[PDB]
């Protein structure tokens, strides 16, 4: 009977609740109580990247920490040289409603996608030197909200149809499908080894997935509203989520629960994007209030503000070498911070 | 325009009040 | 080569800036529109005329309809407890379907619709339906069977609801382009997206207008009001103007004429409602139908007048899904929206 | 009903994630602290680098 | 009209005409004849003793038409010299007869149009910094405003330079007895160019109020033109078109009416070359003013004492931007206006034009909600520090 | 973990009375706008009533106006629906639904088929 299965779900839900309270006898704010605060983090705008006609929806850093791609809903992928502010490529997209962009770790491809439900792979280092579409991955039945390359030939996507998919780029086929979310999936982040990833969905939960096995390992609850942003801690043993309930949260995979909540009484807008600094001592979060707050990820104190955007902060990224932060905004500007 | 009208007003008026000065200087000259 | 490749970098940049400058002129000169409609709104027929003067899925819907009845009737005798018909006079209706099934390129005559419709009120034919669990039947079967009267029509265009039942849509978003007095418009309507809109609707915060098509005379009308109330008051959509098409005036007229009081039971304040004196009825229409259509308009304006603040505006229009005047209403509304946007920058209003 | 099929899958997923090894939180918190100390000095957003080596100078 | 230039020349001819006359006149030879002379007002002949030595009132005088028959007397003593007034050597002379029989109404104007041009010049450098400063305010609408702000600055600047030339020519020098430098400056091209830069700077200010009206007109005419192409056209209309009738005016008054340092519009059919094209810019900007207000009334009736108040705030705010305050009294031509109507015209056109630059800066930079939002956002961010 | 648990309900006579309860947990109850949403046998989900954060602003679907009363207890984290003079067209599964985001006037998706912040429902049979 359905009603019998429901009552078994609650008692298994109580068992995980009780197995999580067993190990939660100390808090992250007790362990990190003597740690001296980081100090007032004062970053300034070093670069403003102008050239997008409409709001910027996503950006990704290239692994050389110099080139970044940024997608705006005027229908353009621009690849910038952050050092010199020179645009390297400007890619016109078939569908204007791009919602995410990815830079391949090898640097040879970008991906983008959005309300067309397709993830489109673009070859940067082609034969005659002009960027063209190399593969179009179709099979999602909702908007593509995030895409992340594993290597040159694989890519993981998250979708508005509540699933994530692992792709084979050479054949254009869905190697794996990741089901289990109830709301649509808004973000994904790969683990440093790329063998796991975490997805944040519009059901106020996050899930950890085995890439090679295709199944969900752990489910993380605690947020009250839709999770817009997700990001792995530098060592791959924790991650941070950003939700519409106006808080950020930190989860440890091996304690299998949350450790820290980053919230203030004056902060009443959703988080759009999160990102860790190279050491993971700072958590950077974009906000609907047009600002980016820097959080001391071990003590949960606000350590600074990136306060230069005229519209909603939509995306956020830290270089691999940790030297700069890039913030994209609905005011159509990219700002690089130090 | 108003500027050229006013300028031609004062220039005409001053120019004259200065031709009155020339006659006065002549009378006083000796 | 540090300065050699810096001059190649900055010259490839200015080439992109030239192309980006032609892009800007095209982007600025085009008006972008989001088409959001109720399920039975009739949105798609309006697109069909904005396009002809991708909704070509009319035949596919009929395919599943024909493929559904054929399985049900061909399974009547196959069942170990064979299913008997409730009316013996439907025997010849089964005969016809048993022959015409499994043929290439069926035309779907009205006589076929007659047998198909007449068989569905038959209790015996329906009796096998609850036993469709034991055999193989299409998922969207009972949905289209109730809808045959809609599909018999010559002018039938599948609503979005209809396209969700079948797996016809492969495209996240559909785009329609048109031109009114040399002004370009890009109209968008979402295809394969789930009915939860709260995340992907933020993409359209910078459109010129949202064209909101309401299936008037349907509750589905309280549902349209709640959706409009959610759009009007959204944090990101409160600088976006809404063009409001109250679509099925012709069907709304018929129901009020006949005595179909689904409007008054769903809205008890319709009893104490009087037509505003400054109303302009179309001469040659019922003084009751102009009451019903102005009552639905006054429901949307109750939401609209609260919390407008001069940031955005509502443009209600009584329409019909078969009208060439509709693109002109959008063009005139967009002119007013752009003029007020310009007048508000000079602080003239 | 199709709703019982997703209830069985939901319950089968709740067994695969109830029988996992969870570690002590203060221990799991200790490694997050220990990682941020071993990498504190190579984090230019935490400890700003001199303007000579900052490429966005 | 008498020019100081012309009063001097006629006097010089009066010197030459008499300098030769003085040497020519044969003596009376009589005992004790008092000597002929020219003492820089009028020149006497030798006059026999016991007589009034009577000379016609000199013809170089500006008021020479006024008194065709008049006499300065000098007396020749019986001893045969000129009669002497007591306390000096200056011979007894009678200037009761040749003596001749406005300003204040012309200085309150100078008082009230310097202050207006000064509080406009100040408010418009401040408002240009705010527009040029904040990057978020950089748009073509604010690029039209910046160029319009630079027209009011140049117009207010050139009127200060002109009013420190007119004052130097007459108030400074001629009240210090410089008939050498004053007349020479008038000949210098420098005097002409300052009253040639004044004609260009006034004309370029009317044509930038026209660009503001034309631009706002194309915006409301639902006409999405190429943004790039029209802006170069608008710069070439505001700054370039004024050269197409100011320069042709300068050369005409250089060849044909080159006198009195171009300050005086002695001939009014050449003043048309400047006046008429400006009346075209004033005329066109009034038709835009009525069409824009007609658009605003259409908008206000849809979202219906309150409409009457919002219309008044809209009309009064639009008036400085287009300079339509002078359609009231600009179709009264200079030629045809005389008497009090030449004050009130000059009053409402100098007291308002001077303060018009200030009203534009307040209405379109200081009370503009996009600036007051950008000021607070630049202070709320500064509260972090 | 957002949890909504509808209480009350059950078989009642036409013209009867019922009081549904919604015991909420896992979120700041006072921050969110709450809704009652019902699914009649055969039909889709439809909005019945909503109440704002404080409880001052209230709305109803027209067919229940004058018969239903919505109320919240912000201290007890509970939503109520007083059902007076029930008619057989009220037979539905009644769901308590939270607006997806706090401090918002708009309330998207609560009537959607798979909306996350909704309870399991109480069957009301008249």
């Amino acid at each position: 009977e359905l009603d019998q299965l429901r009552q078994e779900a609650e008692q298994l839900k109580n068992q995980i609740r009780d197995a999580r309270k067993a190990c939660a006898d100390a808090t992250l704010s007790q362990i990190t109580n003597n740690i001296d605060p980081v100090g007032r983090i004062q970053m300034r705008t070093r670069r403003t990247l102008r050239g997008h006609l409409a709001k910027i929806y996503a950006m990704h850093w290239g692994t050389d920490s110099r080139l970044l791609v940024s997608a705006s809903q005027d229908g353009k992928l621009i690849i910038w040289d952050s050092y010199t502010t020179n645009k390297v490529h400007a890619i016109p997209l078939r569908s204007s409603w791009v919602m995410t962009c990815a830079y391949a770790p090898s640097g040879n491809y970008v991906a983008c996608g959005g309300l067309d439900n397709i993830c489109s792979i673009y070859n940067l280092k082609t034969r005659e030197g002009n960027v063209r579409v190399s593969r179009e991955l179709a099979g999602h039945t909702g908007y593509l909200s995030c895409c992340r390359f594993l290597d040159d030939n694989q890519i993981v996507t998250s979708s508005g149809d509540t699933t994530c998919a692992l792709w084979d780029i050479e054949t254009g086929q869905q190697t794996t499908t990741f089901t289990g979310h109830t709301g649509d999936v808004m973000s994904l982040s790969l683990a440093p080894d790329t063998r796991l990833f975490v997805s944040g969905a519009c059901d106020a939960s996050a899930k950890l997935w085995d890439v090679r096995e295709g199944m969900c390992r752990q489910t993380f609850t605690g947020h009250e509203s839709d999770i817009n942003a997700i990001c792995f801690f530098p060592n791959g043993n924790a991650f941070a989520t950003g939700s519409d309930d106006a808080t950020c949260r930190l989860f440890d995979l091996r304690a299998d629960q949350e450790l820290m909540t980053y919230s203030h009484d004056n902060i009443i807008c959703g988080i759009t994007s999160v990102s860790f600094s190279k050491s993971g001592r700072l958590l950077l979060a974009g906000y609907d209030d047009f600002n980016c707050n820097v959080w001391d990820a071990l003590k949960a104190d606000r350590a600074g503000v990136l306060a230069g955007h005229d519209n909603r902060v939509s995306c956020l990224g830290v270089t691999d070498d940790g030297m700069a932060v890039a913030t994209g905004s609905w005011d159509s500007f990219l700002k690089i911070w130090n | 325009h108003a500027e050229g009208t006013f300028t031609s007003d004062v220039s005409s008026y001053l120019e004259g009040q200065a031709a009155k000065e020339f006659i006065a200087w002549l009378v006083k000259a000796r | 080569d540090q300065r050699n490749e810096e001059k190649a970098q900055r010259e490839a940049n200015k080439k992109i800036e030239k192309q980006l400058q032609k892009d800007k002129q095209v982007y600025r000169a085009t008006h972008r529109l989001l088409l959001l409609g109720a399920g039975e709104s009739g949105k798609n027929t309006i697109v069909k005329q904005m396009r002809i003067l991708k909704a070509t899925k009319v035949q596919d819907i009929k395919n599943n309809l024909k493929e559904a009845i054929e399985t049900i009737v061909a399974a009547m005798s196959n069942l170990v407890p064979p299913v008997e018909l409730a009316n013996p006079e439907n025997q010849f209706r089964v005969d016809y379907i048993l022959s015409v099934m499994n043929v290439p390129d069926f035309d779907f005559p009205p006589e076929f619709y007659e047998h198909a419709k007449a068989l569905w009120e038959d209790e015996g034919v329906r009796a096998c339906y609850e036993r469709s669990n034991e055999y193989q039947l299409i998922d969207c079967a009972q949905y289209f069977l109730d809808k045959i009267d809609v599909i018999k029509q010559a002018d039938y265009v599948p609503s979005d609801q209809d396209l969700l039942r079948c797996r016809v849509l492969t495209s996240g978003i559909f785009e329609t382009k048109f031109q009114v007095d040399k002004v370009n418009f890009h109209m968008f309507d979402v295809g394969a997206q789930r009915d939860e809109r709260r995340k992907w609707i933020q993409c359209f915060n910078d459109v010129t207008a949202i064209i909101f098509v309401v299936a008037s005379s349907s509750n589905r009308l309280q549902a349209a009001l709640k959706l409009f109330d959610s759009i009007w008051n959204n944090k990101w959509l409160r600088d976006t103007s809404v063009i409001l098409f109250l679509n099925k005036q012709d069907l709304l007229a018929e129901k009020v004429l006949a005595g179909k009081s689904k409007i008054e039971d769903y809205f008890p304040e319709f009893a104490r409602y009087t037509t505003p004196e400054d109303a302009t009825p179309e001469p040659g229409e019922d003084p009751r139908v102009t009451r019903a259509k102005y009552f639905i308009r006054d429901e949307f304006l109750r939401i609209s007048t609260a919390s407008g603040d001069g940031r955005h505006y509502c443009y209600p229009h009584f329409t019909c899904s078969v009208d060439t005047e509709n693109i002109r209403r959008v063009f005139n509304d967009c002119r007013d929206i752009i003029q007020r946007m310009h007048l508000r920058q000079y602080e003239l209003l | 009903t199709a709703s019982i099929a997703q209830a069985r899958k939901l319950v089968e997923q709740l067994k695969m994630e109830a029988n996992i090894d969870r570690i002590k939180v203060s221990k799991a918190a200790a490694d997050l602290m220990a990682y941020c100390e071993a990498h504190a000095k190579e984090d230019p957003l935490l400890t700003p680098v001199p303007a000579s080596e900052n490429p966005f100078r | 009209t008498v020019s100081l230039w012309e009063t001097v020349q006629k006097w010089r001819e009066y010197r030459r005409q008499c300098q030769r006359s003085l040497t020519e006149d044969p003596p009376p030879a009589t005992d004790l004849f008092c000597n002929r002379t020219f003492d820089e007002y009028a020149c006497w002949p030798d006059g026999e003793p016991g007589s009034f030595v009577n000379v016609s009132c000199p013809w170089y005088l500006p008021w020479a038409s006024s008194v065709p028959q008049g006499h300065v007397y000098r007396f020749c003593t019986a001893e045969g010299l000129w009669l002497q007034k007591d306390n000096s050597s200056l011979p007894w002379r009678d200037l009761s007869e040749c003596e001749e029989s406005p300003e204040e109404q012309l200085l309150f104007l100078y008082i009230i149009y310097t202050v207006g041009y000064a509080l406009s010049f100040s408010a418009l450098v401040i408002a240009s910094a705010i527009l040029l400063g904040f990057r978020h305010l950089h748009c073509t609408r604010n690029y039209i405003h910046l160029n319009l702000f630079a027209s009011f600055i140049l117009r207010a600047l050139s009127v200060f330079i002109k009013d420190a030339a007119l004052k130097w020519m007459y108030s400074t020098a001629a009240q210090q007895h410089q008939w050498d430098g004053l007349l020479s400056y008038q000949d210098s091209l420098s005097c002409r160019l300052v009253f040639l830069l004044m004609q260009y700077c006034v004309a370029a200010n009317y044509y930038w109020l026209l660009v503001e009206g034309v631009y706002l007109y194309t915006l409301l005419a639902f006409s999405v033109f190429s943004e790039q192409w029209i802006f170069r056209l608008y710069v070439s209309i505001g700054w370039g078109v004024p050269l197409l009738f100011v320069v042709p005016w300068g050369i005409v008054k250089y060849l044909y009416e080159d006198e009195g340092c171009w300050t005086r519009n002695s001939n009014m059919n050449y003043w048309l070359i400047i006046r008429l094209p400006i009346l075209f810019a004033i005329g066109v900007n009034f038709l835009i003013f009525v069409r824009v207000i007609c658009i605003v009334v259409s908008k206000l009736k849809a979202n219906l004492t309150d409409i009457k108040c919002r219309l008044a705030k809209s009309t009064l705010t639009l008036i400085p931007l287009l300079g339509t305050h002078e359609v009231i009294f600009a179709f009264v031509m200079d030629e045809h206006a005389r008497g009090t109507l030449r004050f009130i015209k000059l009053f409402t056109e100098l007291s308002f034009t001077s303060f018009q630059g200030l009203m534009v800066a307040i209405l379109y930079c200081f009370v503009n909600n996009e600036v007051q939002l950008e000021f607070r956002k630049s202070w709320e961010r500064w509260r972090l520090e | 973990q957002v949890q909504l648990q509808e209480s009350g309900g059950g078989l009642v006579q036409p013209g009867g009375s019922l009081r549904l309860s919604c015991a909420a947990s896992g979120f700041t109850f006072s921050n969110y706008k709450m809704n009652w949403v019902r699914q009649a046998p055969g039909k889709g989900l439809e909005w019945v009533s909503d109440i704002s954060q404080s409880g001052a602003s209230i709305s109803y679907t027209g067919s229940v106006k004058g018969r239903f009363t919505i109320s919240r207890d912000n201290a007890k984290n509970t939503l109520y629906l007083q059902m007076n003079s029930l008619k057989p067209e009220d037979t539905a599964v009644y769901y308590c639904a939270r607006c997806p985001a706090p401090f918002t006037r708009d309330c998207f998706d609560v009537t959607s088929t798979t909306y996350a912040y909704r309870g399991q429902g109480t069957q009301v049979t008249v």
